């Protein structure tokens, strides 16, 4: 759900949305790490469970719509920042 | 003279100065080409 | 503009202040846009002056291109009825202005004073008078050919002798330097005999009668020998006689090239026919030059592509350009790539901006011949032009490009664009005379030779003094031609290096161990330096500031003796007399 | 697996002549020929090539021709003149590979057990690296394909040999080049790099705009394999990565600051050594 | 001559400036 | 009937077939045929080159069965087009690129069959990576030893491309044959791809080499650059007043200030600048 910005989720939202208690979310997430649909890590001094890798899933029309919006916003910035290299050095690189 | 000659006589000053300047710059670039041309020919 | 008219028409004396103002507005002028706005009012005030000046109102007008306004003041001189003051308005018009301009103004002249348009636009009384000057003044030597007679062998020398006496006897009709023998003249074969009958017409330059009657042996249907070059190269010489004069000489050459042999006669006919119709835009010569072009043949390559540009001189008929450069991409021979390479340079002439789309289109191309062809084109689109815009990338590709052919054509474009001030060209090419390759070291020598040639330049001979010492043979050659062009009609007091070099050509021609190519410049310079008995000279220039466009064509075409020997036989266009002539009546 | 091939520069030119043989038809006539190489290692070599007659229609791409008899005799000649060399695969000149291009491989796997193709490009409108090669495997899918058979990308490079570097780089003299120029190639390399980045993004959104709306098969290929590409996307300016640029770039700034500090002193030697030689040759001349 | 002195020194600027751009092409070419 | 200034066109495939067959058969003369077209009476154009099975000695080389010959040209007709033999070639390994006494004996065999049969000489030994020593010759009669053999209507085959070399005129020029000029015709299609074959993908343009070895390389180079500066203090201060050509004879040996000092600065510059600047773009461009 969250687009990898603060994906270091704490135990409370796991323990709420799975409605399991607090002292079982670690045995729950180590199972999913052992099977291998996720590749995160576990802290305990803050009890935040960092996320790194998610398996790819199926999506639909409106997910492609935002994905082109991610792609166009990434494509036109590369081209603009590549102009700024050539504009900086015209007859310097031959 | 101050209104009709001085507009030209003060202006031909800097037109003389740059020609005075880059002639020193030219003969520096002249001799450097003669070093490499004598190096390639040999 | 109007305060400039107020300066000349105020409390301000006119000794000559209305004279050098014409000189400043013609020499150092930025563009044509502010030139003509200044220039067109400066002779209207001369017409508003009480004595109408006549040479300057003609001088500005051919710079202004008004083919009706000179006929307007000619009508006033018909109204005034004196051919005395109706004279320098007319022969300065004939000397300076273009052939198409005189072909365009003649409609306004015909629409004594009835005989006047024949007297001034045919220009015939200048032709036989130049012939009159040469038949009277002729100061030559037989011994110089006898000194060079002793090189009898199977080498160049037979072509080298007959190219010498043809240059030093232009338009004098004197066949005693050739009729001393027959066998030594008829020794070399198969292209010298193409040049031997070619050199016959240059001696009879500018003369109507003794063209058919002396070559009556050399008509191709009379003798019929085993040599067709002897009989096919006569039509080459017929075009050399009647350059810039079109009559039956067009149609006598037109109807014979309908039905003829292979390209052994069609070289001489097409090069002669394009020469007589030079800059005339005739459709009838363009027709048989179409079918001469599309032969898919190597030997028609110099035939079509040179004369295809000559009849389209300064024309920029962009379909004909598209036909030429569209043709020279898929053909598989090289002279058909080479003759069109000069022709598409020659179709545009003095435009200052109107080639620059094409110049970039040729320089970017992969073809080394066609990049070389763009270099001659920018040389001809900027004739005498001191534009520092063109010198950026003409002289940039003189540095960077990898073929030797394009680099020689790059530095030889410098004198063609900067002959108007010969002071600057020894300052910029003197560094190029010491380049690492001999090809730029060659083209440095011709660039001084094409620029300062009208003057006895003290600086250029100082530069060309060690240039004849180089271990490459052809750079020793072109030093000698440039040493010939620099000092014609100059005797020991304009510069002391004249007789220092007279002995130098004889020093290198009587040696045995020299190269053939090394001594070919010496035997060639003998016919240059004594041209017409010191009576004719080169002139790329009038007193009006206007350039002499057949001499510009003649000296550019002269540069291609490397790729065809009788192609630089086109040099008689450059020779002009320097003789004052008086006249009081029509005859 | 083969995991790269090594292509000598004698081919990439002995293909283009055969495209220039039949190239008078102009419109479309694909060149197909036979590739020759070395049974070398896991890594493989490519040395020689020759052609074979081939024609094919526009509709119903199943009508195509490889003369086996021409392939037996002419390879029998090259086996005769060269015993070191044997067959490794084939090539075709098409810019993008066609649908026909799998049955050609399925023919000549009876010549070499791992018969490899090479696609070349006579017109690389892409200014990047041409002449990429593939190999066919079976990747039978969850969908129930009886044989999921599609080619796999194999990396490739241009080979080199001591005699052919002489002949090739002699012919490079028709144009100018800066191989000797340090950091002049380098600045172009990120220009030639990021041009490749923009080229792959304009292609992928053209595929992505079509499959979004109206017409394309929406299949369980790329659309989530490309979702994994978004998953990496490092979060560059965050907490501790700032201490990777301010502890390591300023290391490399000091070395540049050292190198300037000597280069200025070196150029200062050439002043005094010239100024001594200038006036002391003058004051003894006068 | 005073207007000519102002014009000719302008002409001795860019005709002398193009020589400065010229040796930059020469010395870059001779290194190759 | 007369000669001219002739010109030998080529194909770009031919010259690579020339030297690779020559280099692989280096210690002897290796032979091959030359295959092209007579485009006019003035120039000649080869487009194809192939060899044949041979049998050689240390001093001589021979061909074997001509049943290979006609069957080779037959299968080159049906694939592509038919074409024409124009001449042949062989090598002179390490020699003065000159027609031998047996090399001339196969030329009255060839000039009697077709007129302008060109003999071509290659050497893959005196050819360096810069330039190739290619060579082509054309037999002349001895019956016309007094009469002229070329009409010489231009300069293009007289003083250009060299004067003939002293080790080749010692057998040949201008006795018994004449040399001929060679250029290089290029189609646009191969010209465009002969330009770009030393470049890579964007992967090579966007690497960051590795910061451990990059710092290690900088740690390496500066360390001896200290020692170069130790020697640099001694020699520049030293300057015995010796009229410096004698300085320029006591420096050949082990002496090297001022030469490595310019060198290592160039290496430390171009490494550090590109390593920084490529790391700059991977943050501006990416995310």
């Amino acid at each position: 759900t969250r687009p990898a910005n603060h994906r270091q989720l704490t135990f409370e939202e796991i323990a709420k949305s799975a409605k399991i208690t607090v002292n079982e979310v670690e045995l729950l997430v180590m199972k999913a790490l052992s099977v291998g649909l996720v590749k995160g890590s576990i802290d305990e001094v803050d009890k935040r469970v960092h996320m790194t890798w998610v398996q790819p899933r199926v999506l639909d029309l409106q997910q492609i719509k935002g994905m082109k919006d991610r792609l166009e916003f990434w494509c036109t910035d590369v081209k603009s920042m590549e102009m700024l290299v050539e504009h900086q050095a015209h007859d310097i690189l031959t | 003279g101050s209104g009709l000659r001085q507009y030209y006589l003060s202006k031909i000053e800097e037109l003389q100065l740059i020609v005075n300047d880059k002639s020193q710059n030219l003969r520096r670039l002249q001799a450097q080409r003669n070093e490499l041309n004598a190096k390639v020919r040999l | 503009l109007d305060v400039f008219e107020k300066t000349i028409l105020e409390s301000n004396d006119v000794p000559g202040m209305l004279a050098y103002s014409l000189k400043l507005c013609m020499s150092l002028m930025q563009n044509k846009q502010f030139r003509n706005k200044v220039l067109r009012v400066l002779v209207k005030i001369y017409m508003n002056l009480e004595k109408p000046d006549f040479i300057n109102v003609c001088q500005c007008l051919i710079f202004l291109d008004d083919p009706q306004a000179v006929s307007d003041i000619l009508e006033k001189l018909v109204k005034e009825d004196n051919l005395l003051m109706a004279y320098q308005i007319c022969f300065d018009l004939y000397e300076s202005a273009s052939q198409q301009f005189l072909s365009s103004v003649i409609q306004n002249l015909r629409t004594d004073q009835t005989l006047k348009m024949i007297k001034i636009l045919s220009g015939e009384m200048a032709i036989e008078l130049h012939l009159q000057f040469l038949i009277r003044n002729n100061n030559t030597d037989l011994m110089i050919l006898k000194n060079t007679k002793d090189a009898v062998r199977n080498s160049v020398c037979h072509t080298a002798t007959v190219i010498a006496n043809s240059f030093m006897h232009c338009g004098t009709t004197s066949d005693q330097f050739l009729r001393d023998n027959l066998e030594w003249l008829a020794r070399a074969t198969n292209w010298a005999k193409f040049t031997a009958t070619a050199s016959l017409g240059v001696i009879h330059k500018g003369h109507e009668k003794e063209a058919l009657q002396l070559m009556a042996t050399y008509l191709p249907k009379d003798t019929s020998p085993g040599s067709a070059y002897q009989e096919g190269g006569g039509l080459y010489a017929l075009g050399l006689i009647h350059a810039n004069h079109g009559g039956d000489i067009i149609d006598y050459l037109l109807n014979q090239l309908k039905n003829a042999s292979n390209d052994i006669v069609r070289h001489g006919g097409s090069l002669g026919l394009g020469l007589a119709a030079m800059g005339t835009a005739r459709q009838d010569v363009y027709d048989l030059l179409k079918t001469n072009l599309y032969q898919d043949d190597a030997v028609t390559g110099e035939a079509a592509g040179l004369a295809l540009g000559l009849v389209m001189l300064g024309s920029k008929n962009a379909q004909a350009i598209e036909d030429m450069v569209g043709y020279a991409q898929e053909t598989q021979h090289e002279k058909i790539l080479r003759g069109l390479a000069v022709g598409i340079a020659l179709v545009m002439y003095g435009r200052m901006e109107e080639a620059d789309a094409l110049i970039e289109s040729l320089c970017r191309d992969k073809d080394p011949i066609l990049r070389r062809s763009g270099m001659y084109t920018v040389a001809m689109a900027y004739c005498g032009s001191g534009n520092n815009k063109a010198i950026r990338r003409l002289l940039h590709v003189a540095v960077s490009d990898v073929n030797d052919d394009v680099r020689r054509a790059a530095v030889e474009s410098l004198g063609f664009i900067l002959f108007r001030t010969p002071e600057q060209c020894p300052s910029v090419v003197s560094l190029l005379s010491e380049s690492y390759n001999p090809h730029v070291r060659y083209g440095a020598a011709m660039a001084l030779g094409i620029c300062c040639a009208g003057t006895g330049n003290k600086e250029a001979i100082n530069l060309l003094e060690p240039m004849t010492n180089d271990p490459v043979n052809y750079v020793r050659q072109g030093a000698l031609i440039a040493s010939a062009l620099i000092m014609i009609q100059q005797t020991e007091i304009t510069c002391p290096k004249v007789n220092q070099f007279r002995q130098l050509y004889s020093k290198v021609i009587n040696d045995k161990h020299d190269d053939v190519m090394a001594k070919f410049g010496a035997i060639l310079a003998q016919g240059i330096l004594d041209a017409g008995g010191h009576n004719v000279t080169i002139s790329l220039q009038s007193r009006t500031g206007h350039t002499h466009m057949p001499s510009v064509v003649g000296v550019l075409v002269f540069t291609q003796f490397w790729f065809w020997f009788p192609l630089s036989h086109f040099l008689s266009l450059a020779y002009t007399p320097t003789c004052v002539i008086g006249l009081n009546k029509d005859l | 697996a083969v995991q790269k091939v090594v292509v000598h520069p004698l081919v990439l030119l002995s293909v283009v002549d055969h495209f220039n043989r039949i190239g008078k038809v102009g419109n479309q006539k694909r060149v197909v020929g036979v590739l020759l190489g070395s049974w070398q290692k896991k890594v493989l070599d490519v040395s020689n090539s020759f052609a074979v007659p081939f024609d094919e229609d526009d509709k119903d791409d199943s009508v195509w021709f490889l003369d086996h008899d021409y392939l037996e005799n002419m390879y029998g000649m090259f086996k005769k003149v060269n015993a070191r060399e044997r067959i490794v695969g084939w090539y075709h000149t098409g810019p993008k590979l066609h649908k026909n291009d799998i049955a050609i491989n399925e023919l000549m796997k009876r010549y070499c057990p791992n018969s490899v193709l090479v696609i070349i490009d006579v017109k690389p409108k892409d200014l990047g690296l041409p002449t990429e090669a593939y190999i066919s495997v079976e990747e039978v899918h969850d969908d129930g394909t009886p044989t999921s058979k599609t080619f796999e990308h194999v990396t490739s490079e241009i080979g080199a040999e001591e005699a052919e570097e002489v002949g090739v780089e002699h012919l490079l003299r028709d144009i100018k080049d800066t191989t000797v120029g340090t950091l002049s190639q380098r600045i172009t390399n990120q220009v030639h790099g990021l041009k490749g980045l923009n080229s792959k993004l304009l292609d992928i959104r053209s595929y992505l705009e079509k499959v979004a709306t109206g017409k394309l098969p929406i299949n369980h290929q790329i659309i989530y394999q490309l979702q994994d590409v978004f998953n990496l996307l490092p979060d560059v300016s965050l907490q501790e990565f700032v201490k990777a640029f301010y502890l390591k770039t300023n290391d490399q700034m000091v070395v540049v600051y050292l190198a300037s500090l000597i280069r200025s002193v070196v150029a200062l030697h050439n002043l005094i050594n010239n100024k001594i030689a200038n006036r002391d040759a003058e004051k003894k001349e006068g | 001559d005073l207007y000519s002195r102002y014009k000719k020194l302008q002409q001795e600027l860019e005709f002398l400036e193009v020589q400065e751009e010229y040796i930059k092409d020469e010395q870059k070419n001779l290194k190759k | 009937a007369v000669d001219t200034a002739e010109q030998v066109y080529i194909s770009s495939l031919a010259l690579l077939k020339m030297l690779k067959h020559g280099r692989a058969g280096v210690p002897m003369e290796v032979m091959g045929l030359m295959l092209g077209e007579f485009v006019d009476d003035y120039t000649v154009r080869v487009i194809d080159v192939f060899a044949m099975p041979q049998s050689g000695t240390g001093v001589s080389v021979e061909a074997v069965d001509p049943v290979f010959q006609a069957k080779m040209l037959d299968m080159l007709k049906q694939t592509g087009r038919p074409e024409m033999v124009v001449g042949w070639y062989h090598s002179h390994p390490g020699f003065g690129c000159w027609l031998s006494g047996v090399d001339i004996n196969t030329q009255q065999s060839f000039e009697a069959l077709s007129e302008r049969a060109v003999a071509v000489v290659v050497d893959p030994i005196q050819s360096v990576k810069g330039k190739v020593v290619i060579d082509a010759f054309r037999l002349i009669n001895a019956n016309m030893m007094v009469l002229g053999h070329e009409p010489r209507q231009t300069t293009s085959n007289l003083g250009h491309l060299n004067k003939p070399s002293i080790q080749a005129l010692i057998h040949g020029l201008n006795r018994h044959y004449y040399s001929i000029t060679i250029n290089y015709r290029k189609n646009e299609l191969e010209q465009k791809m002969l330009l770009n074959l030393h470049k890579k993908s964007w992967m090579e343009g966007l690497t960051l080499q590795d910061y451990s070895e990059h710092c290690k390389h900088n740690e390496s180079v500066v360390k001896e650059m200290l020692e170069l500066a130790k020697n640099y203090n001694k020699a520049v201060e030293e300057e015995d007043k010796m009229t410096p050509e004698q300085l320029a004879i006591k420096n050949v040996g082990k002496q090297d200030p001022k030469r490595h000092l310019e060198e290592h600065v160039d290496v430390l510059m171009t490494s550090n600048i590109v390593q920084c600047l490529a790391a700059m773009l991977d943050t501006v461009v990416f995310k």
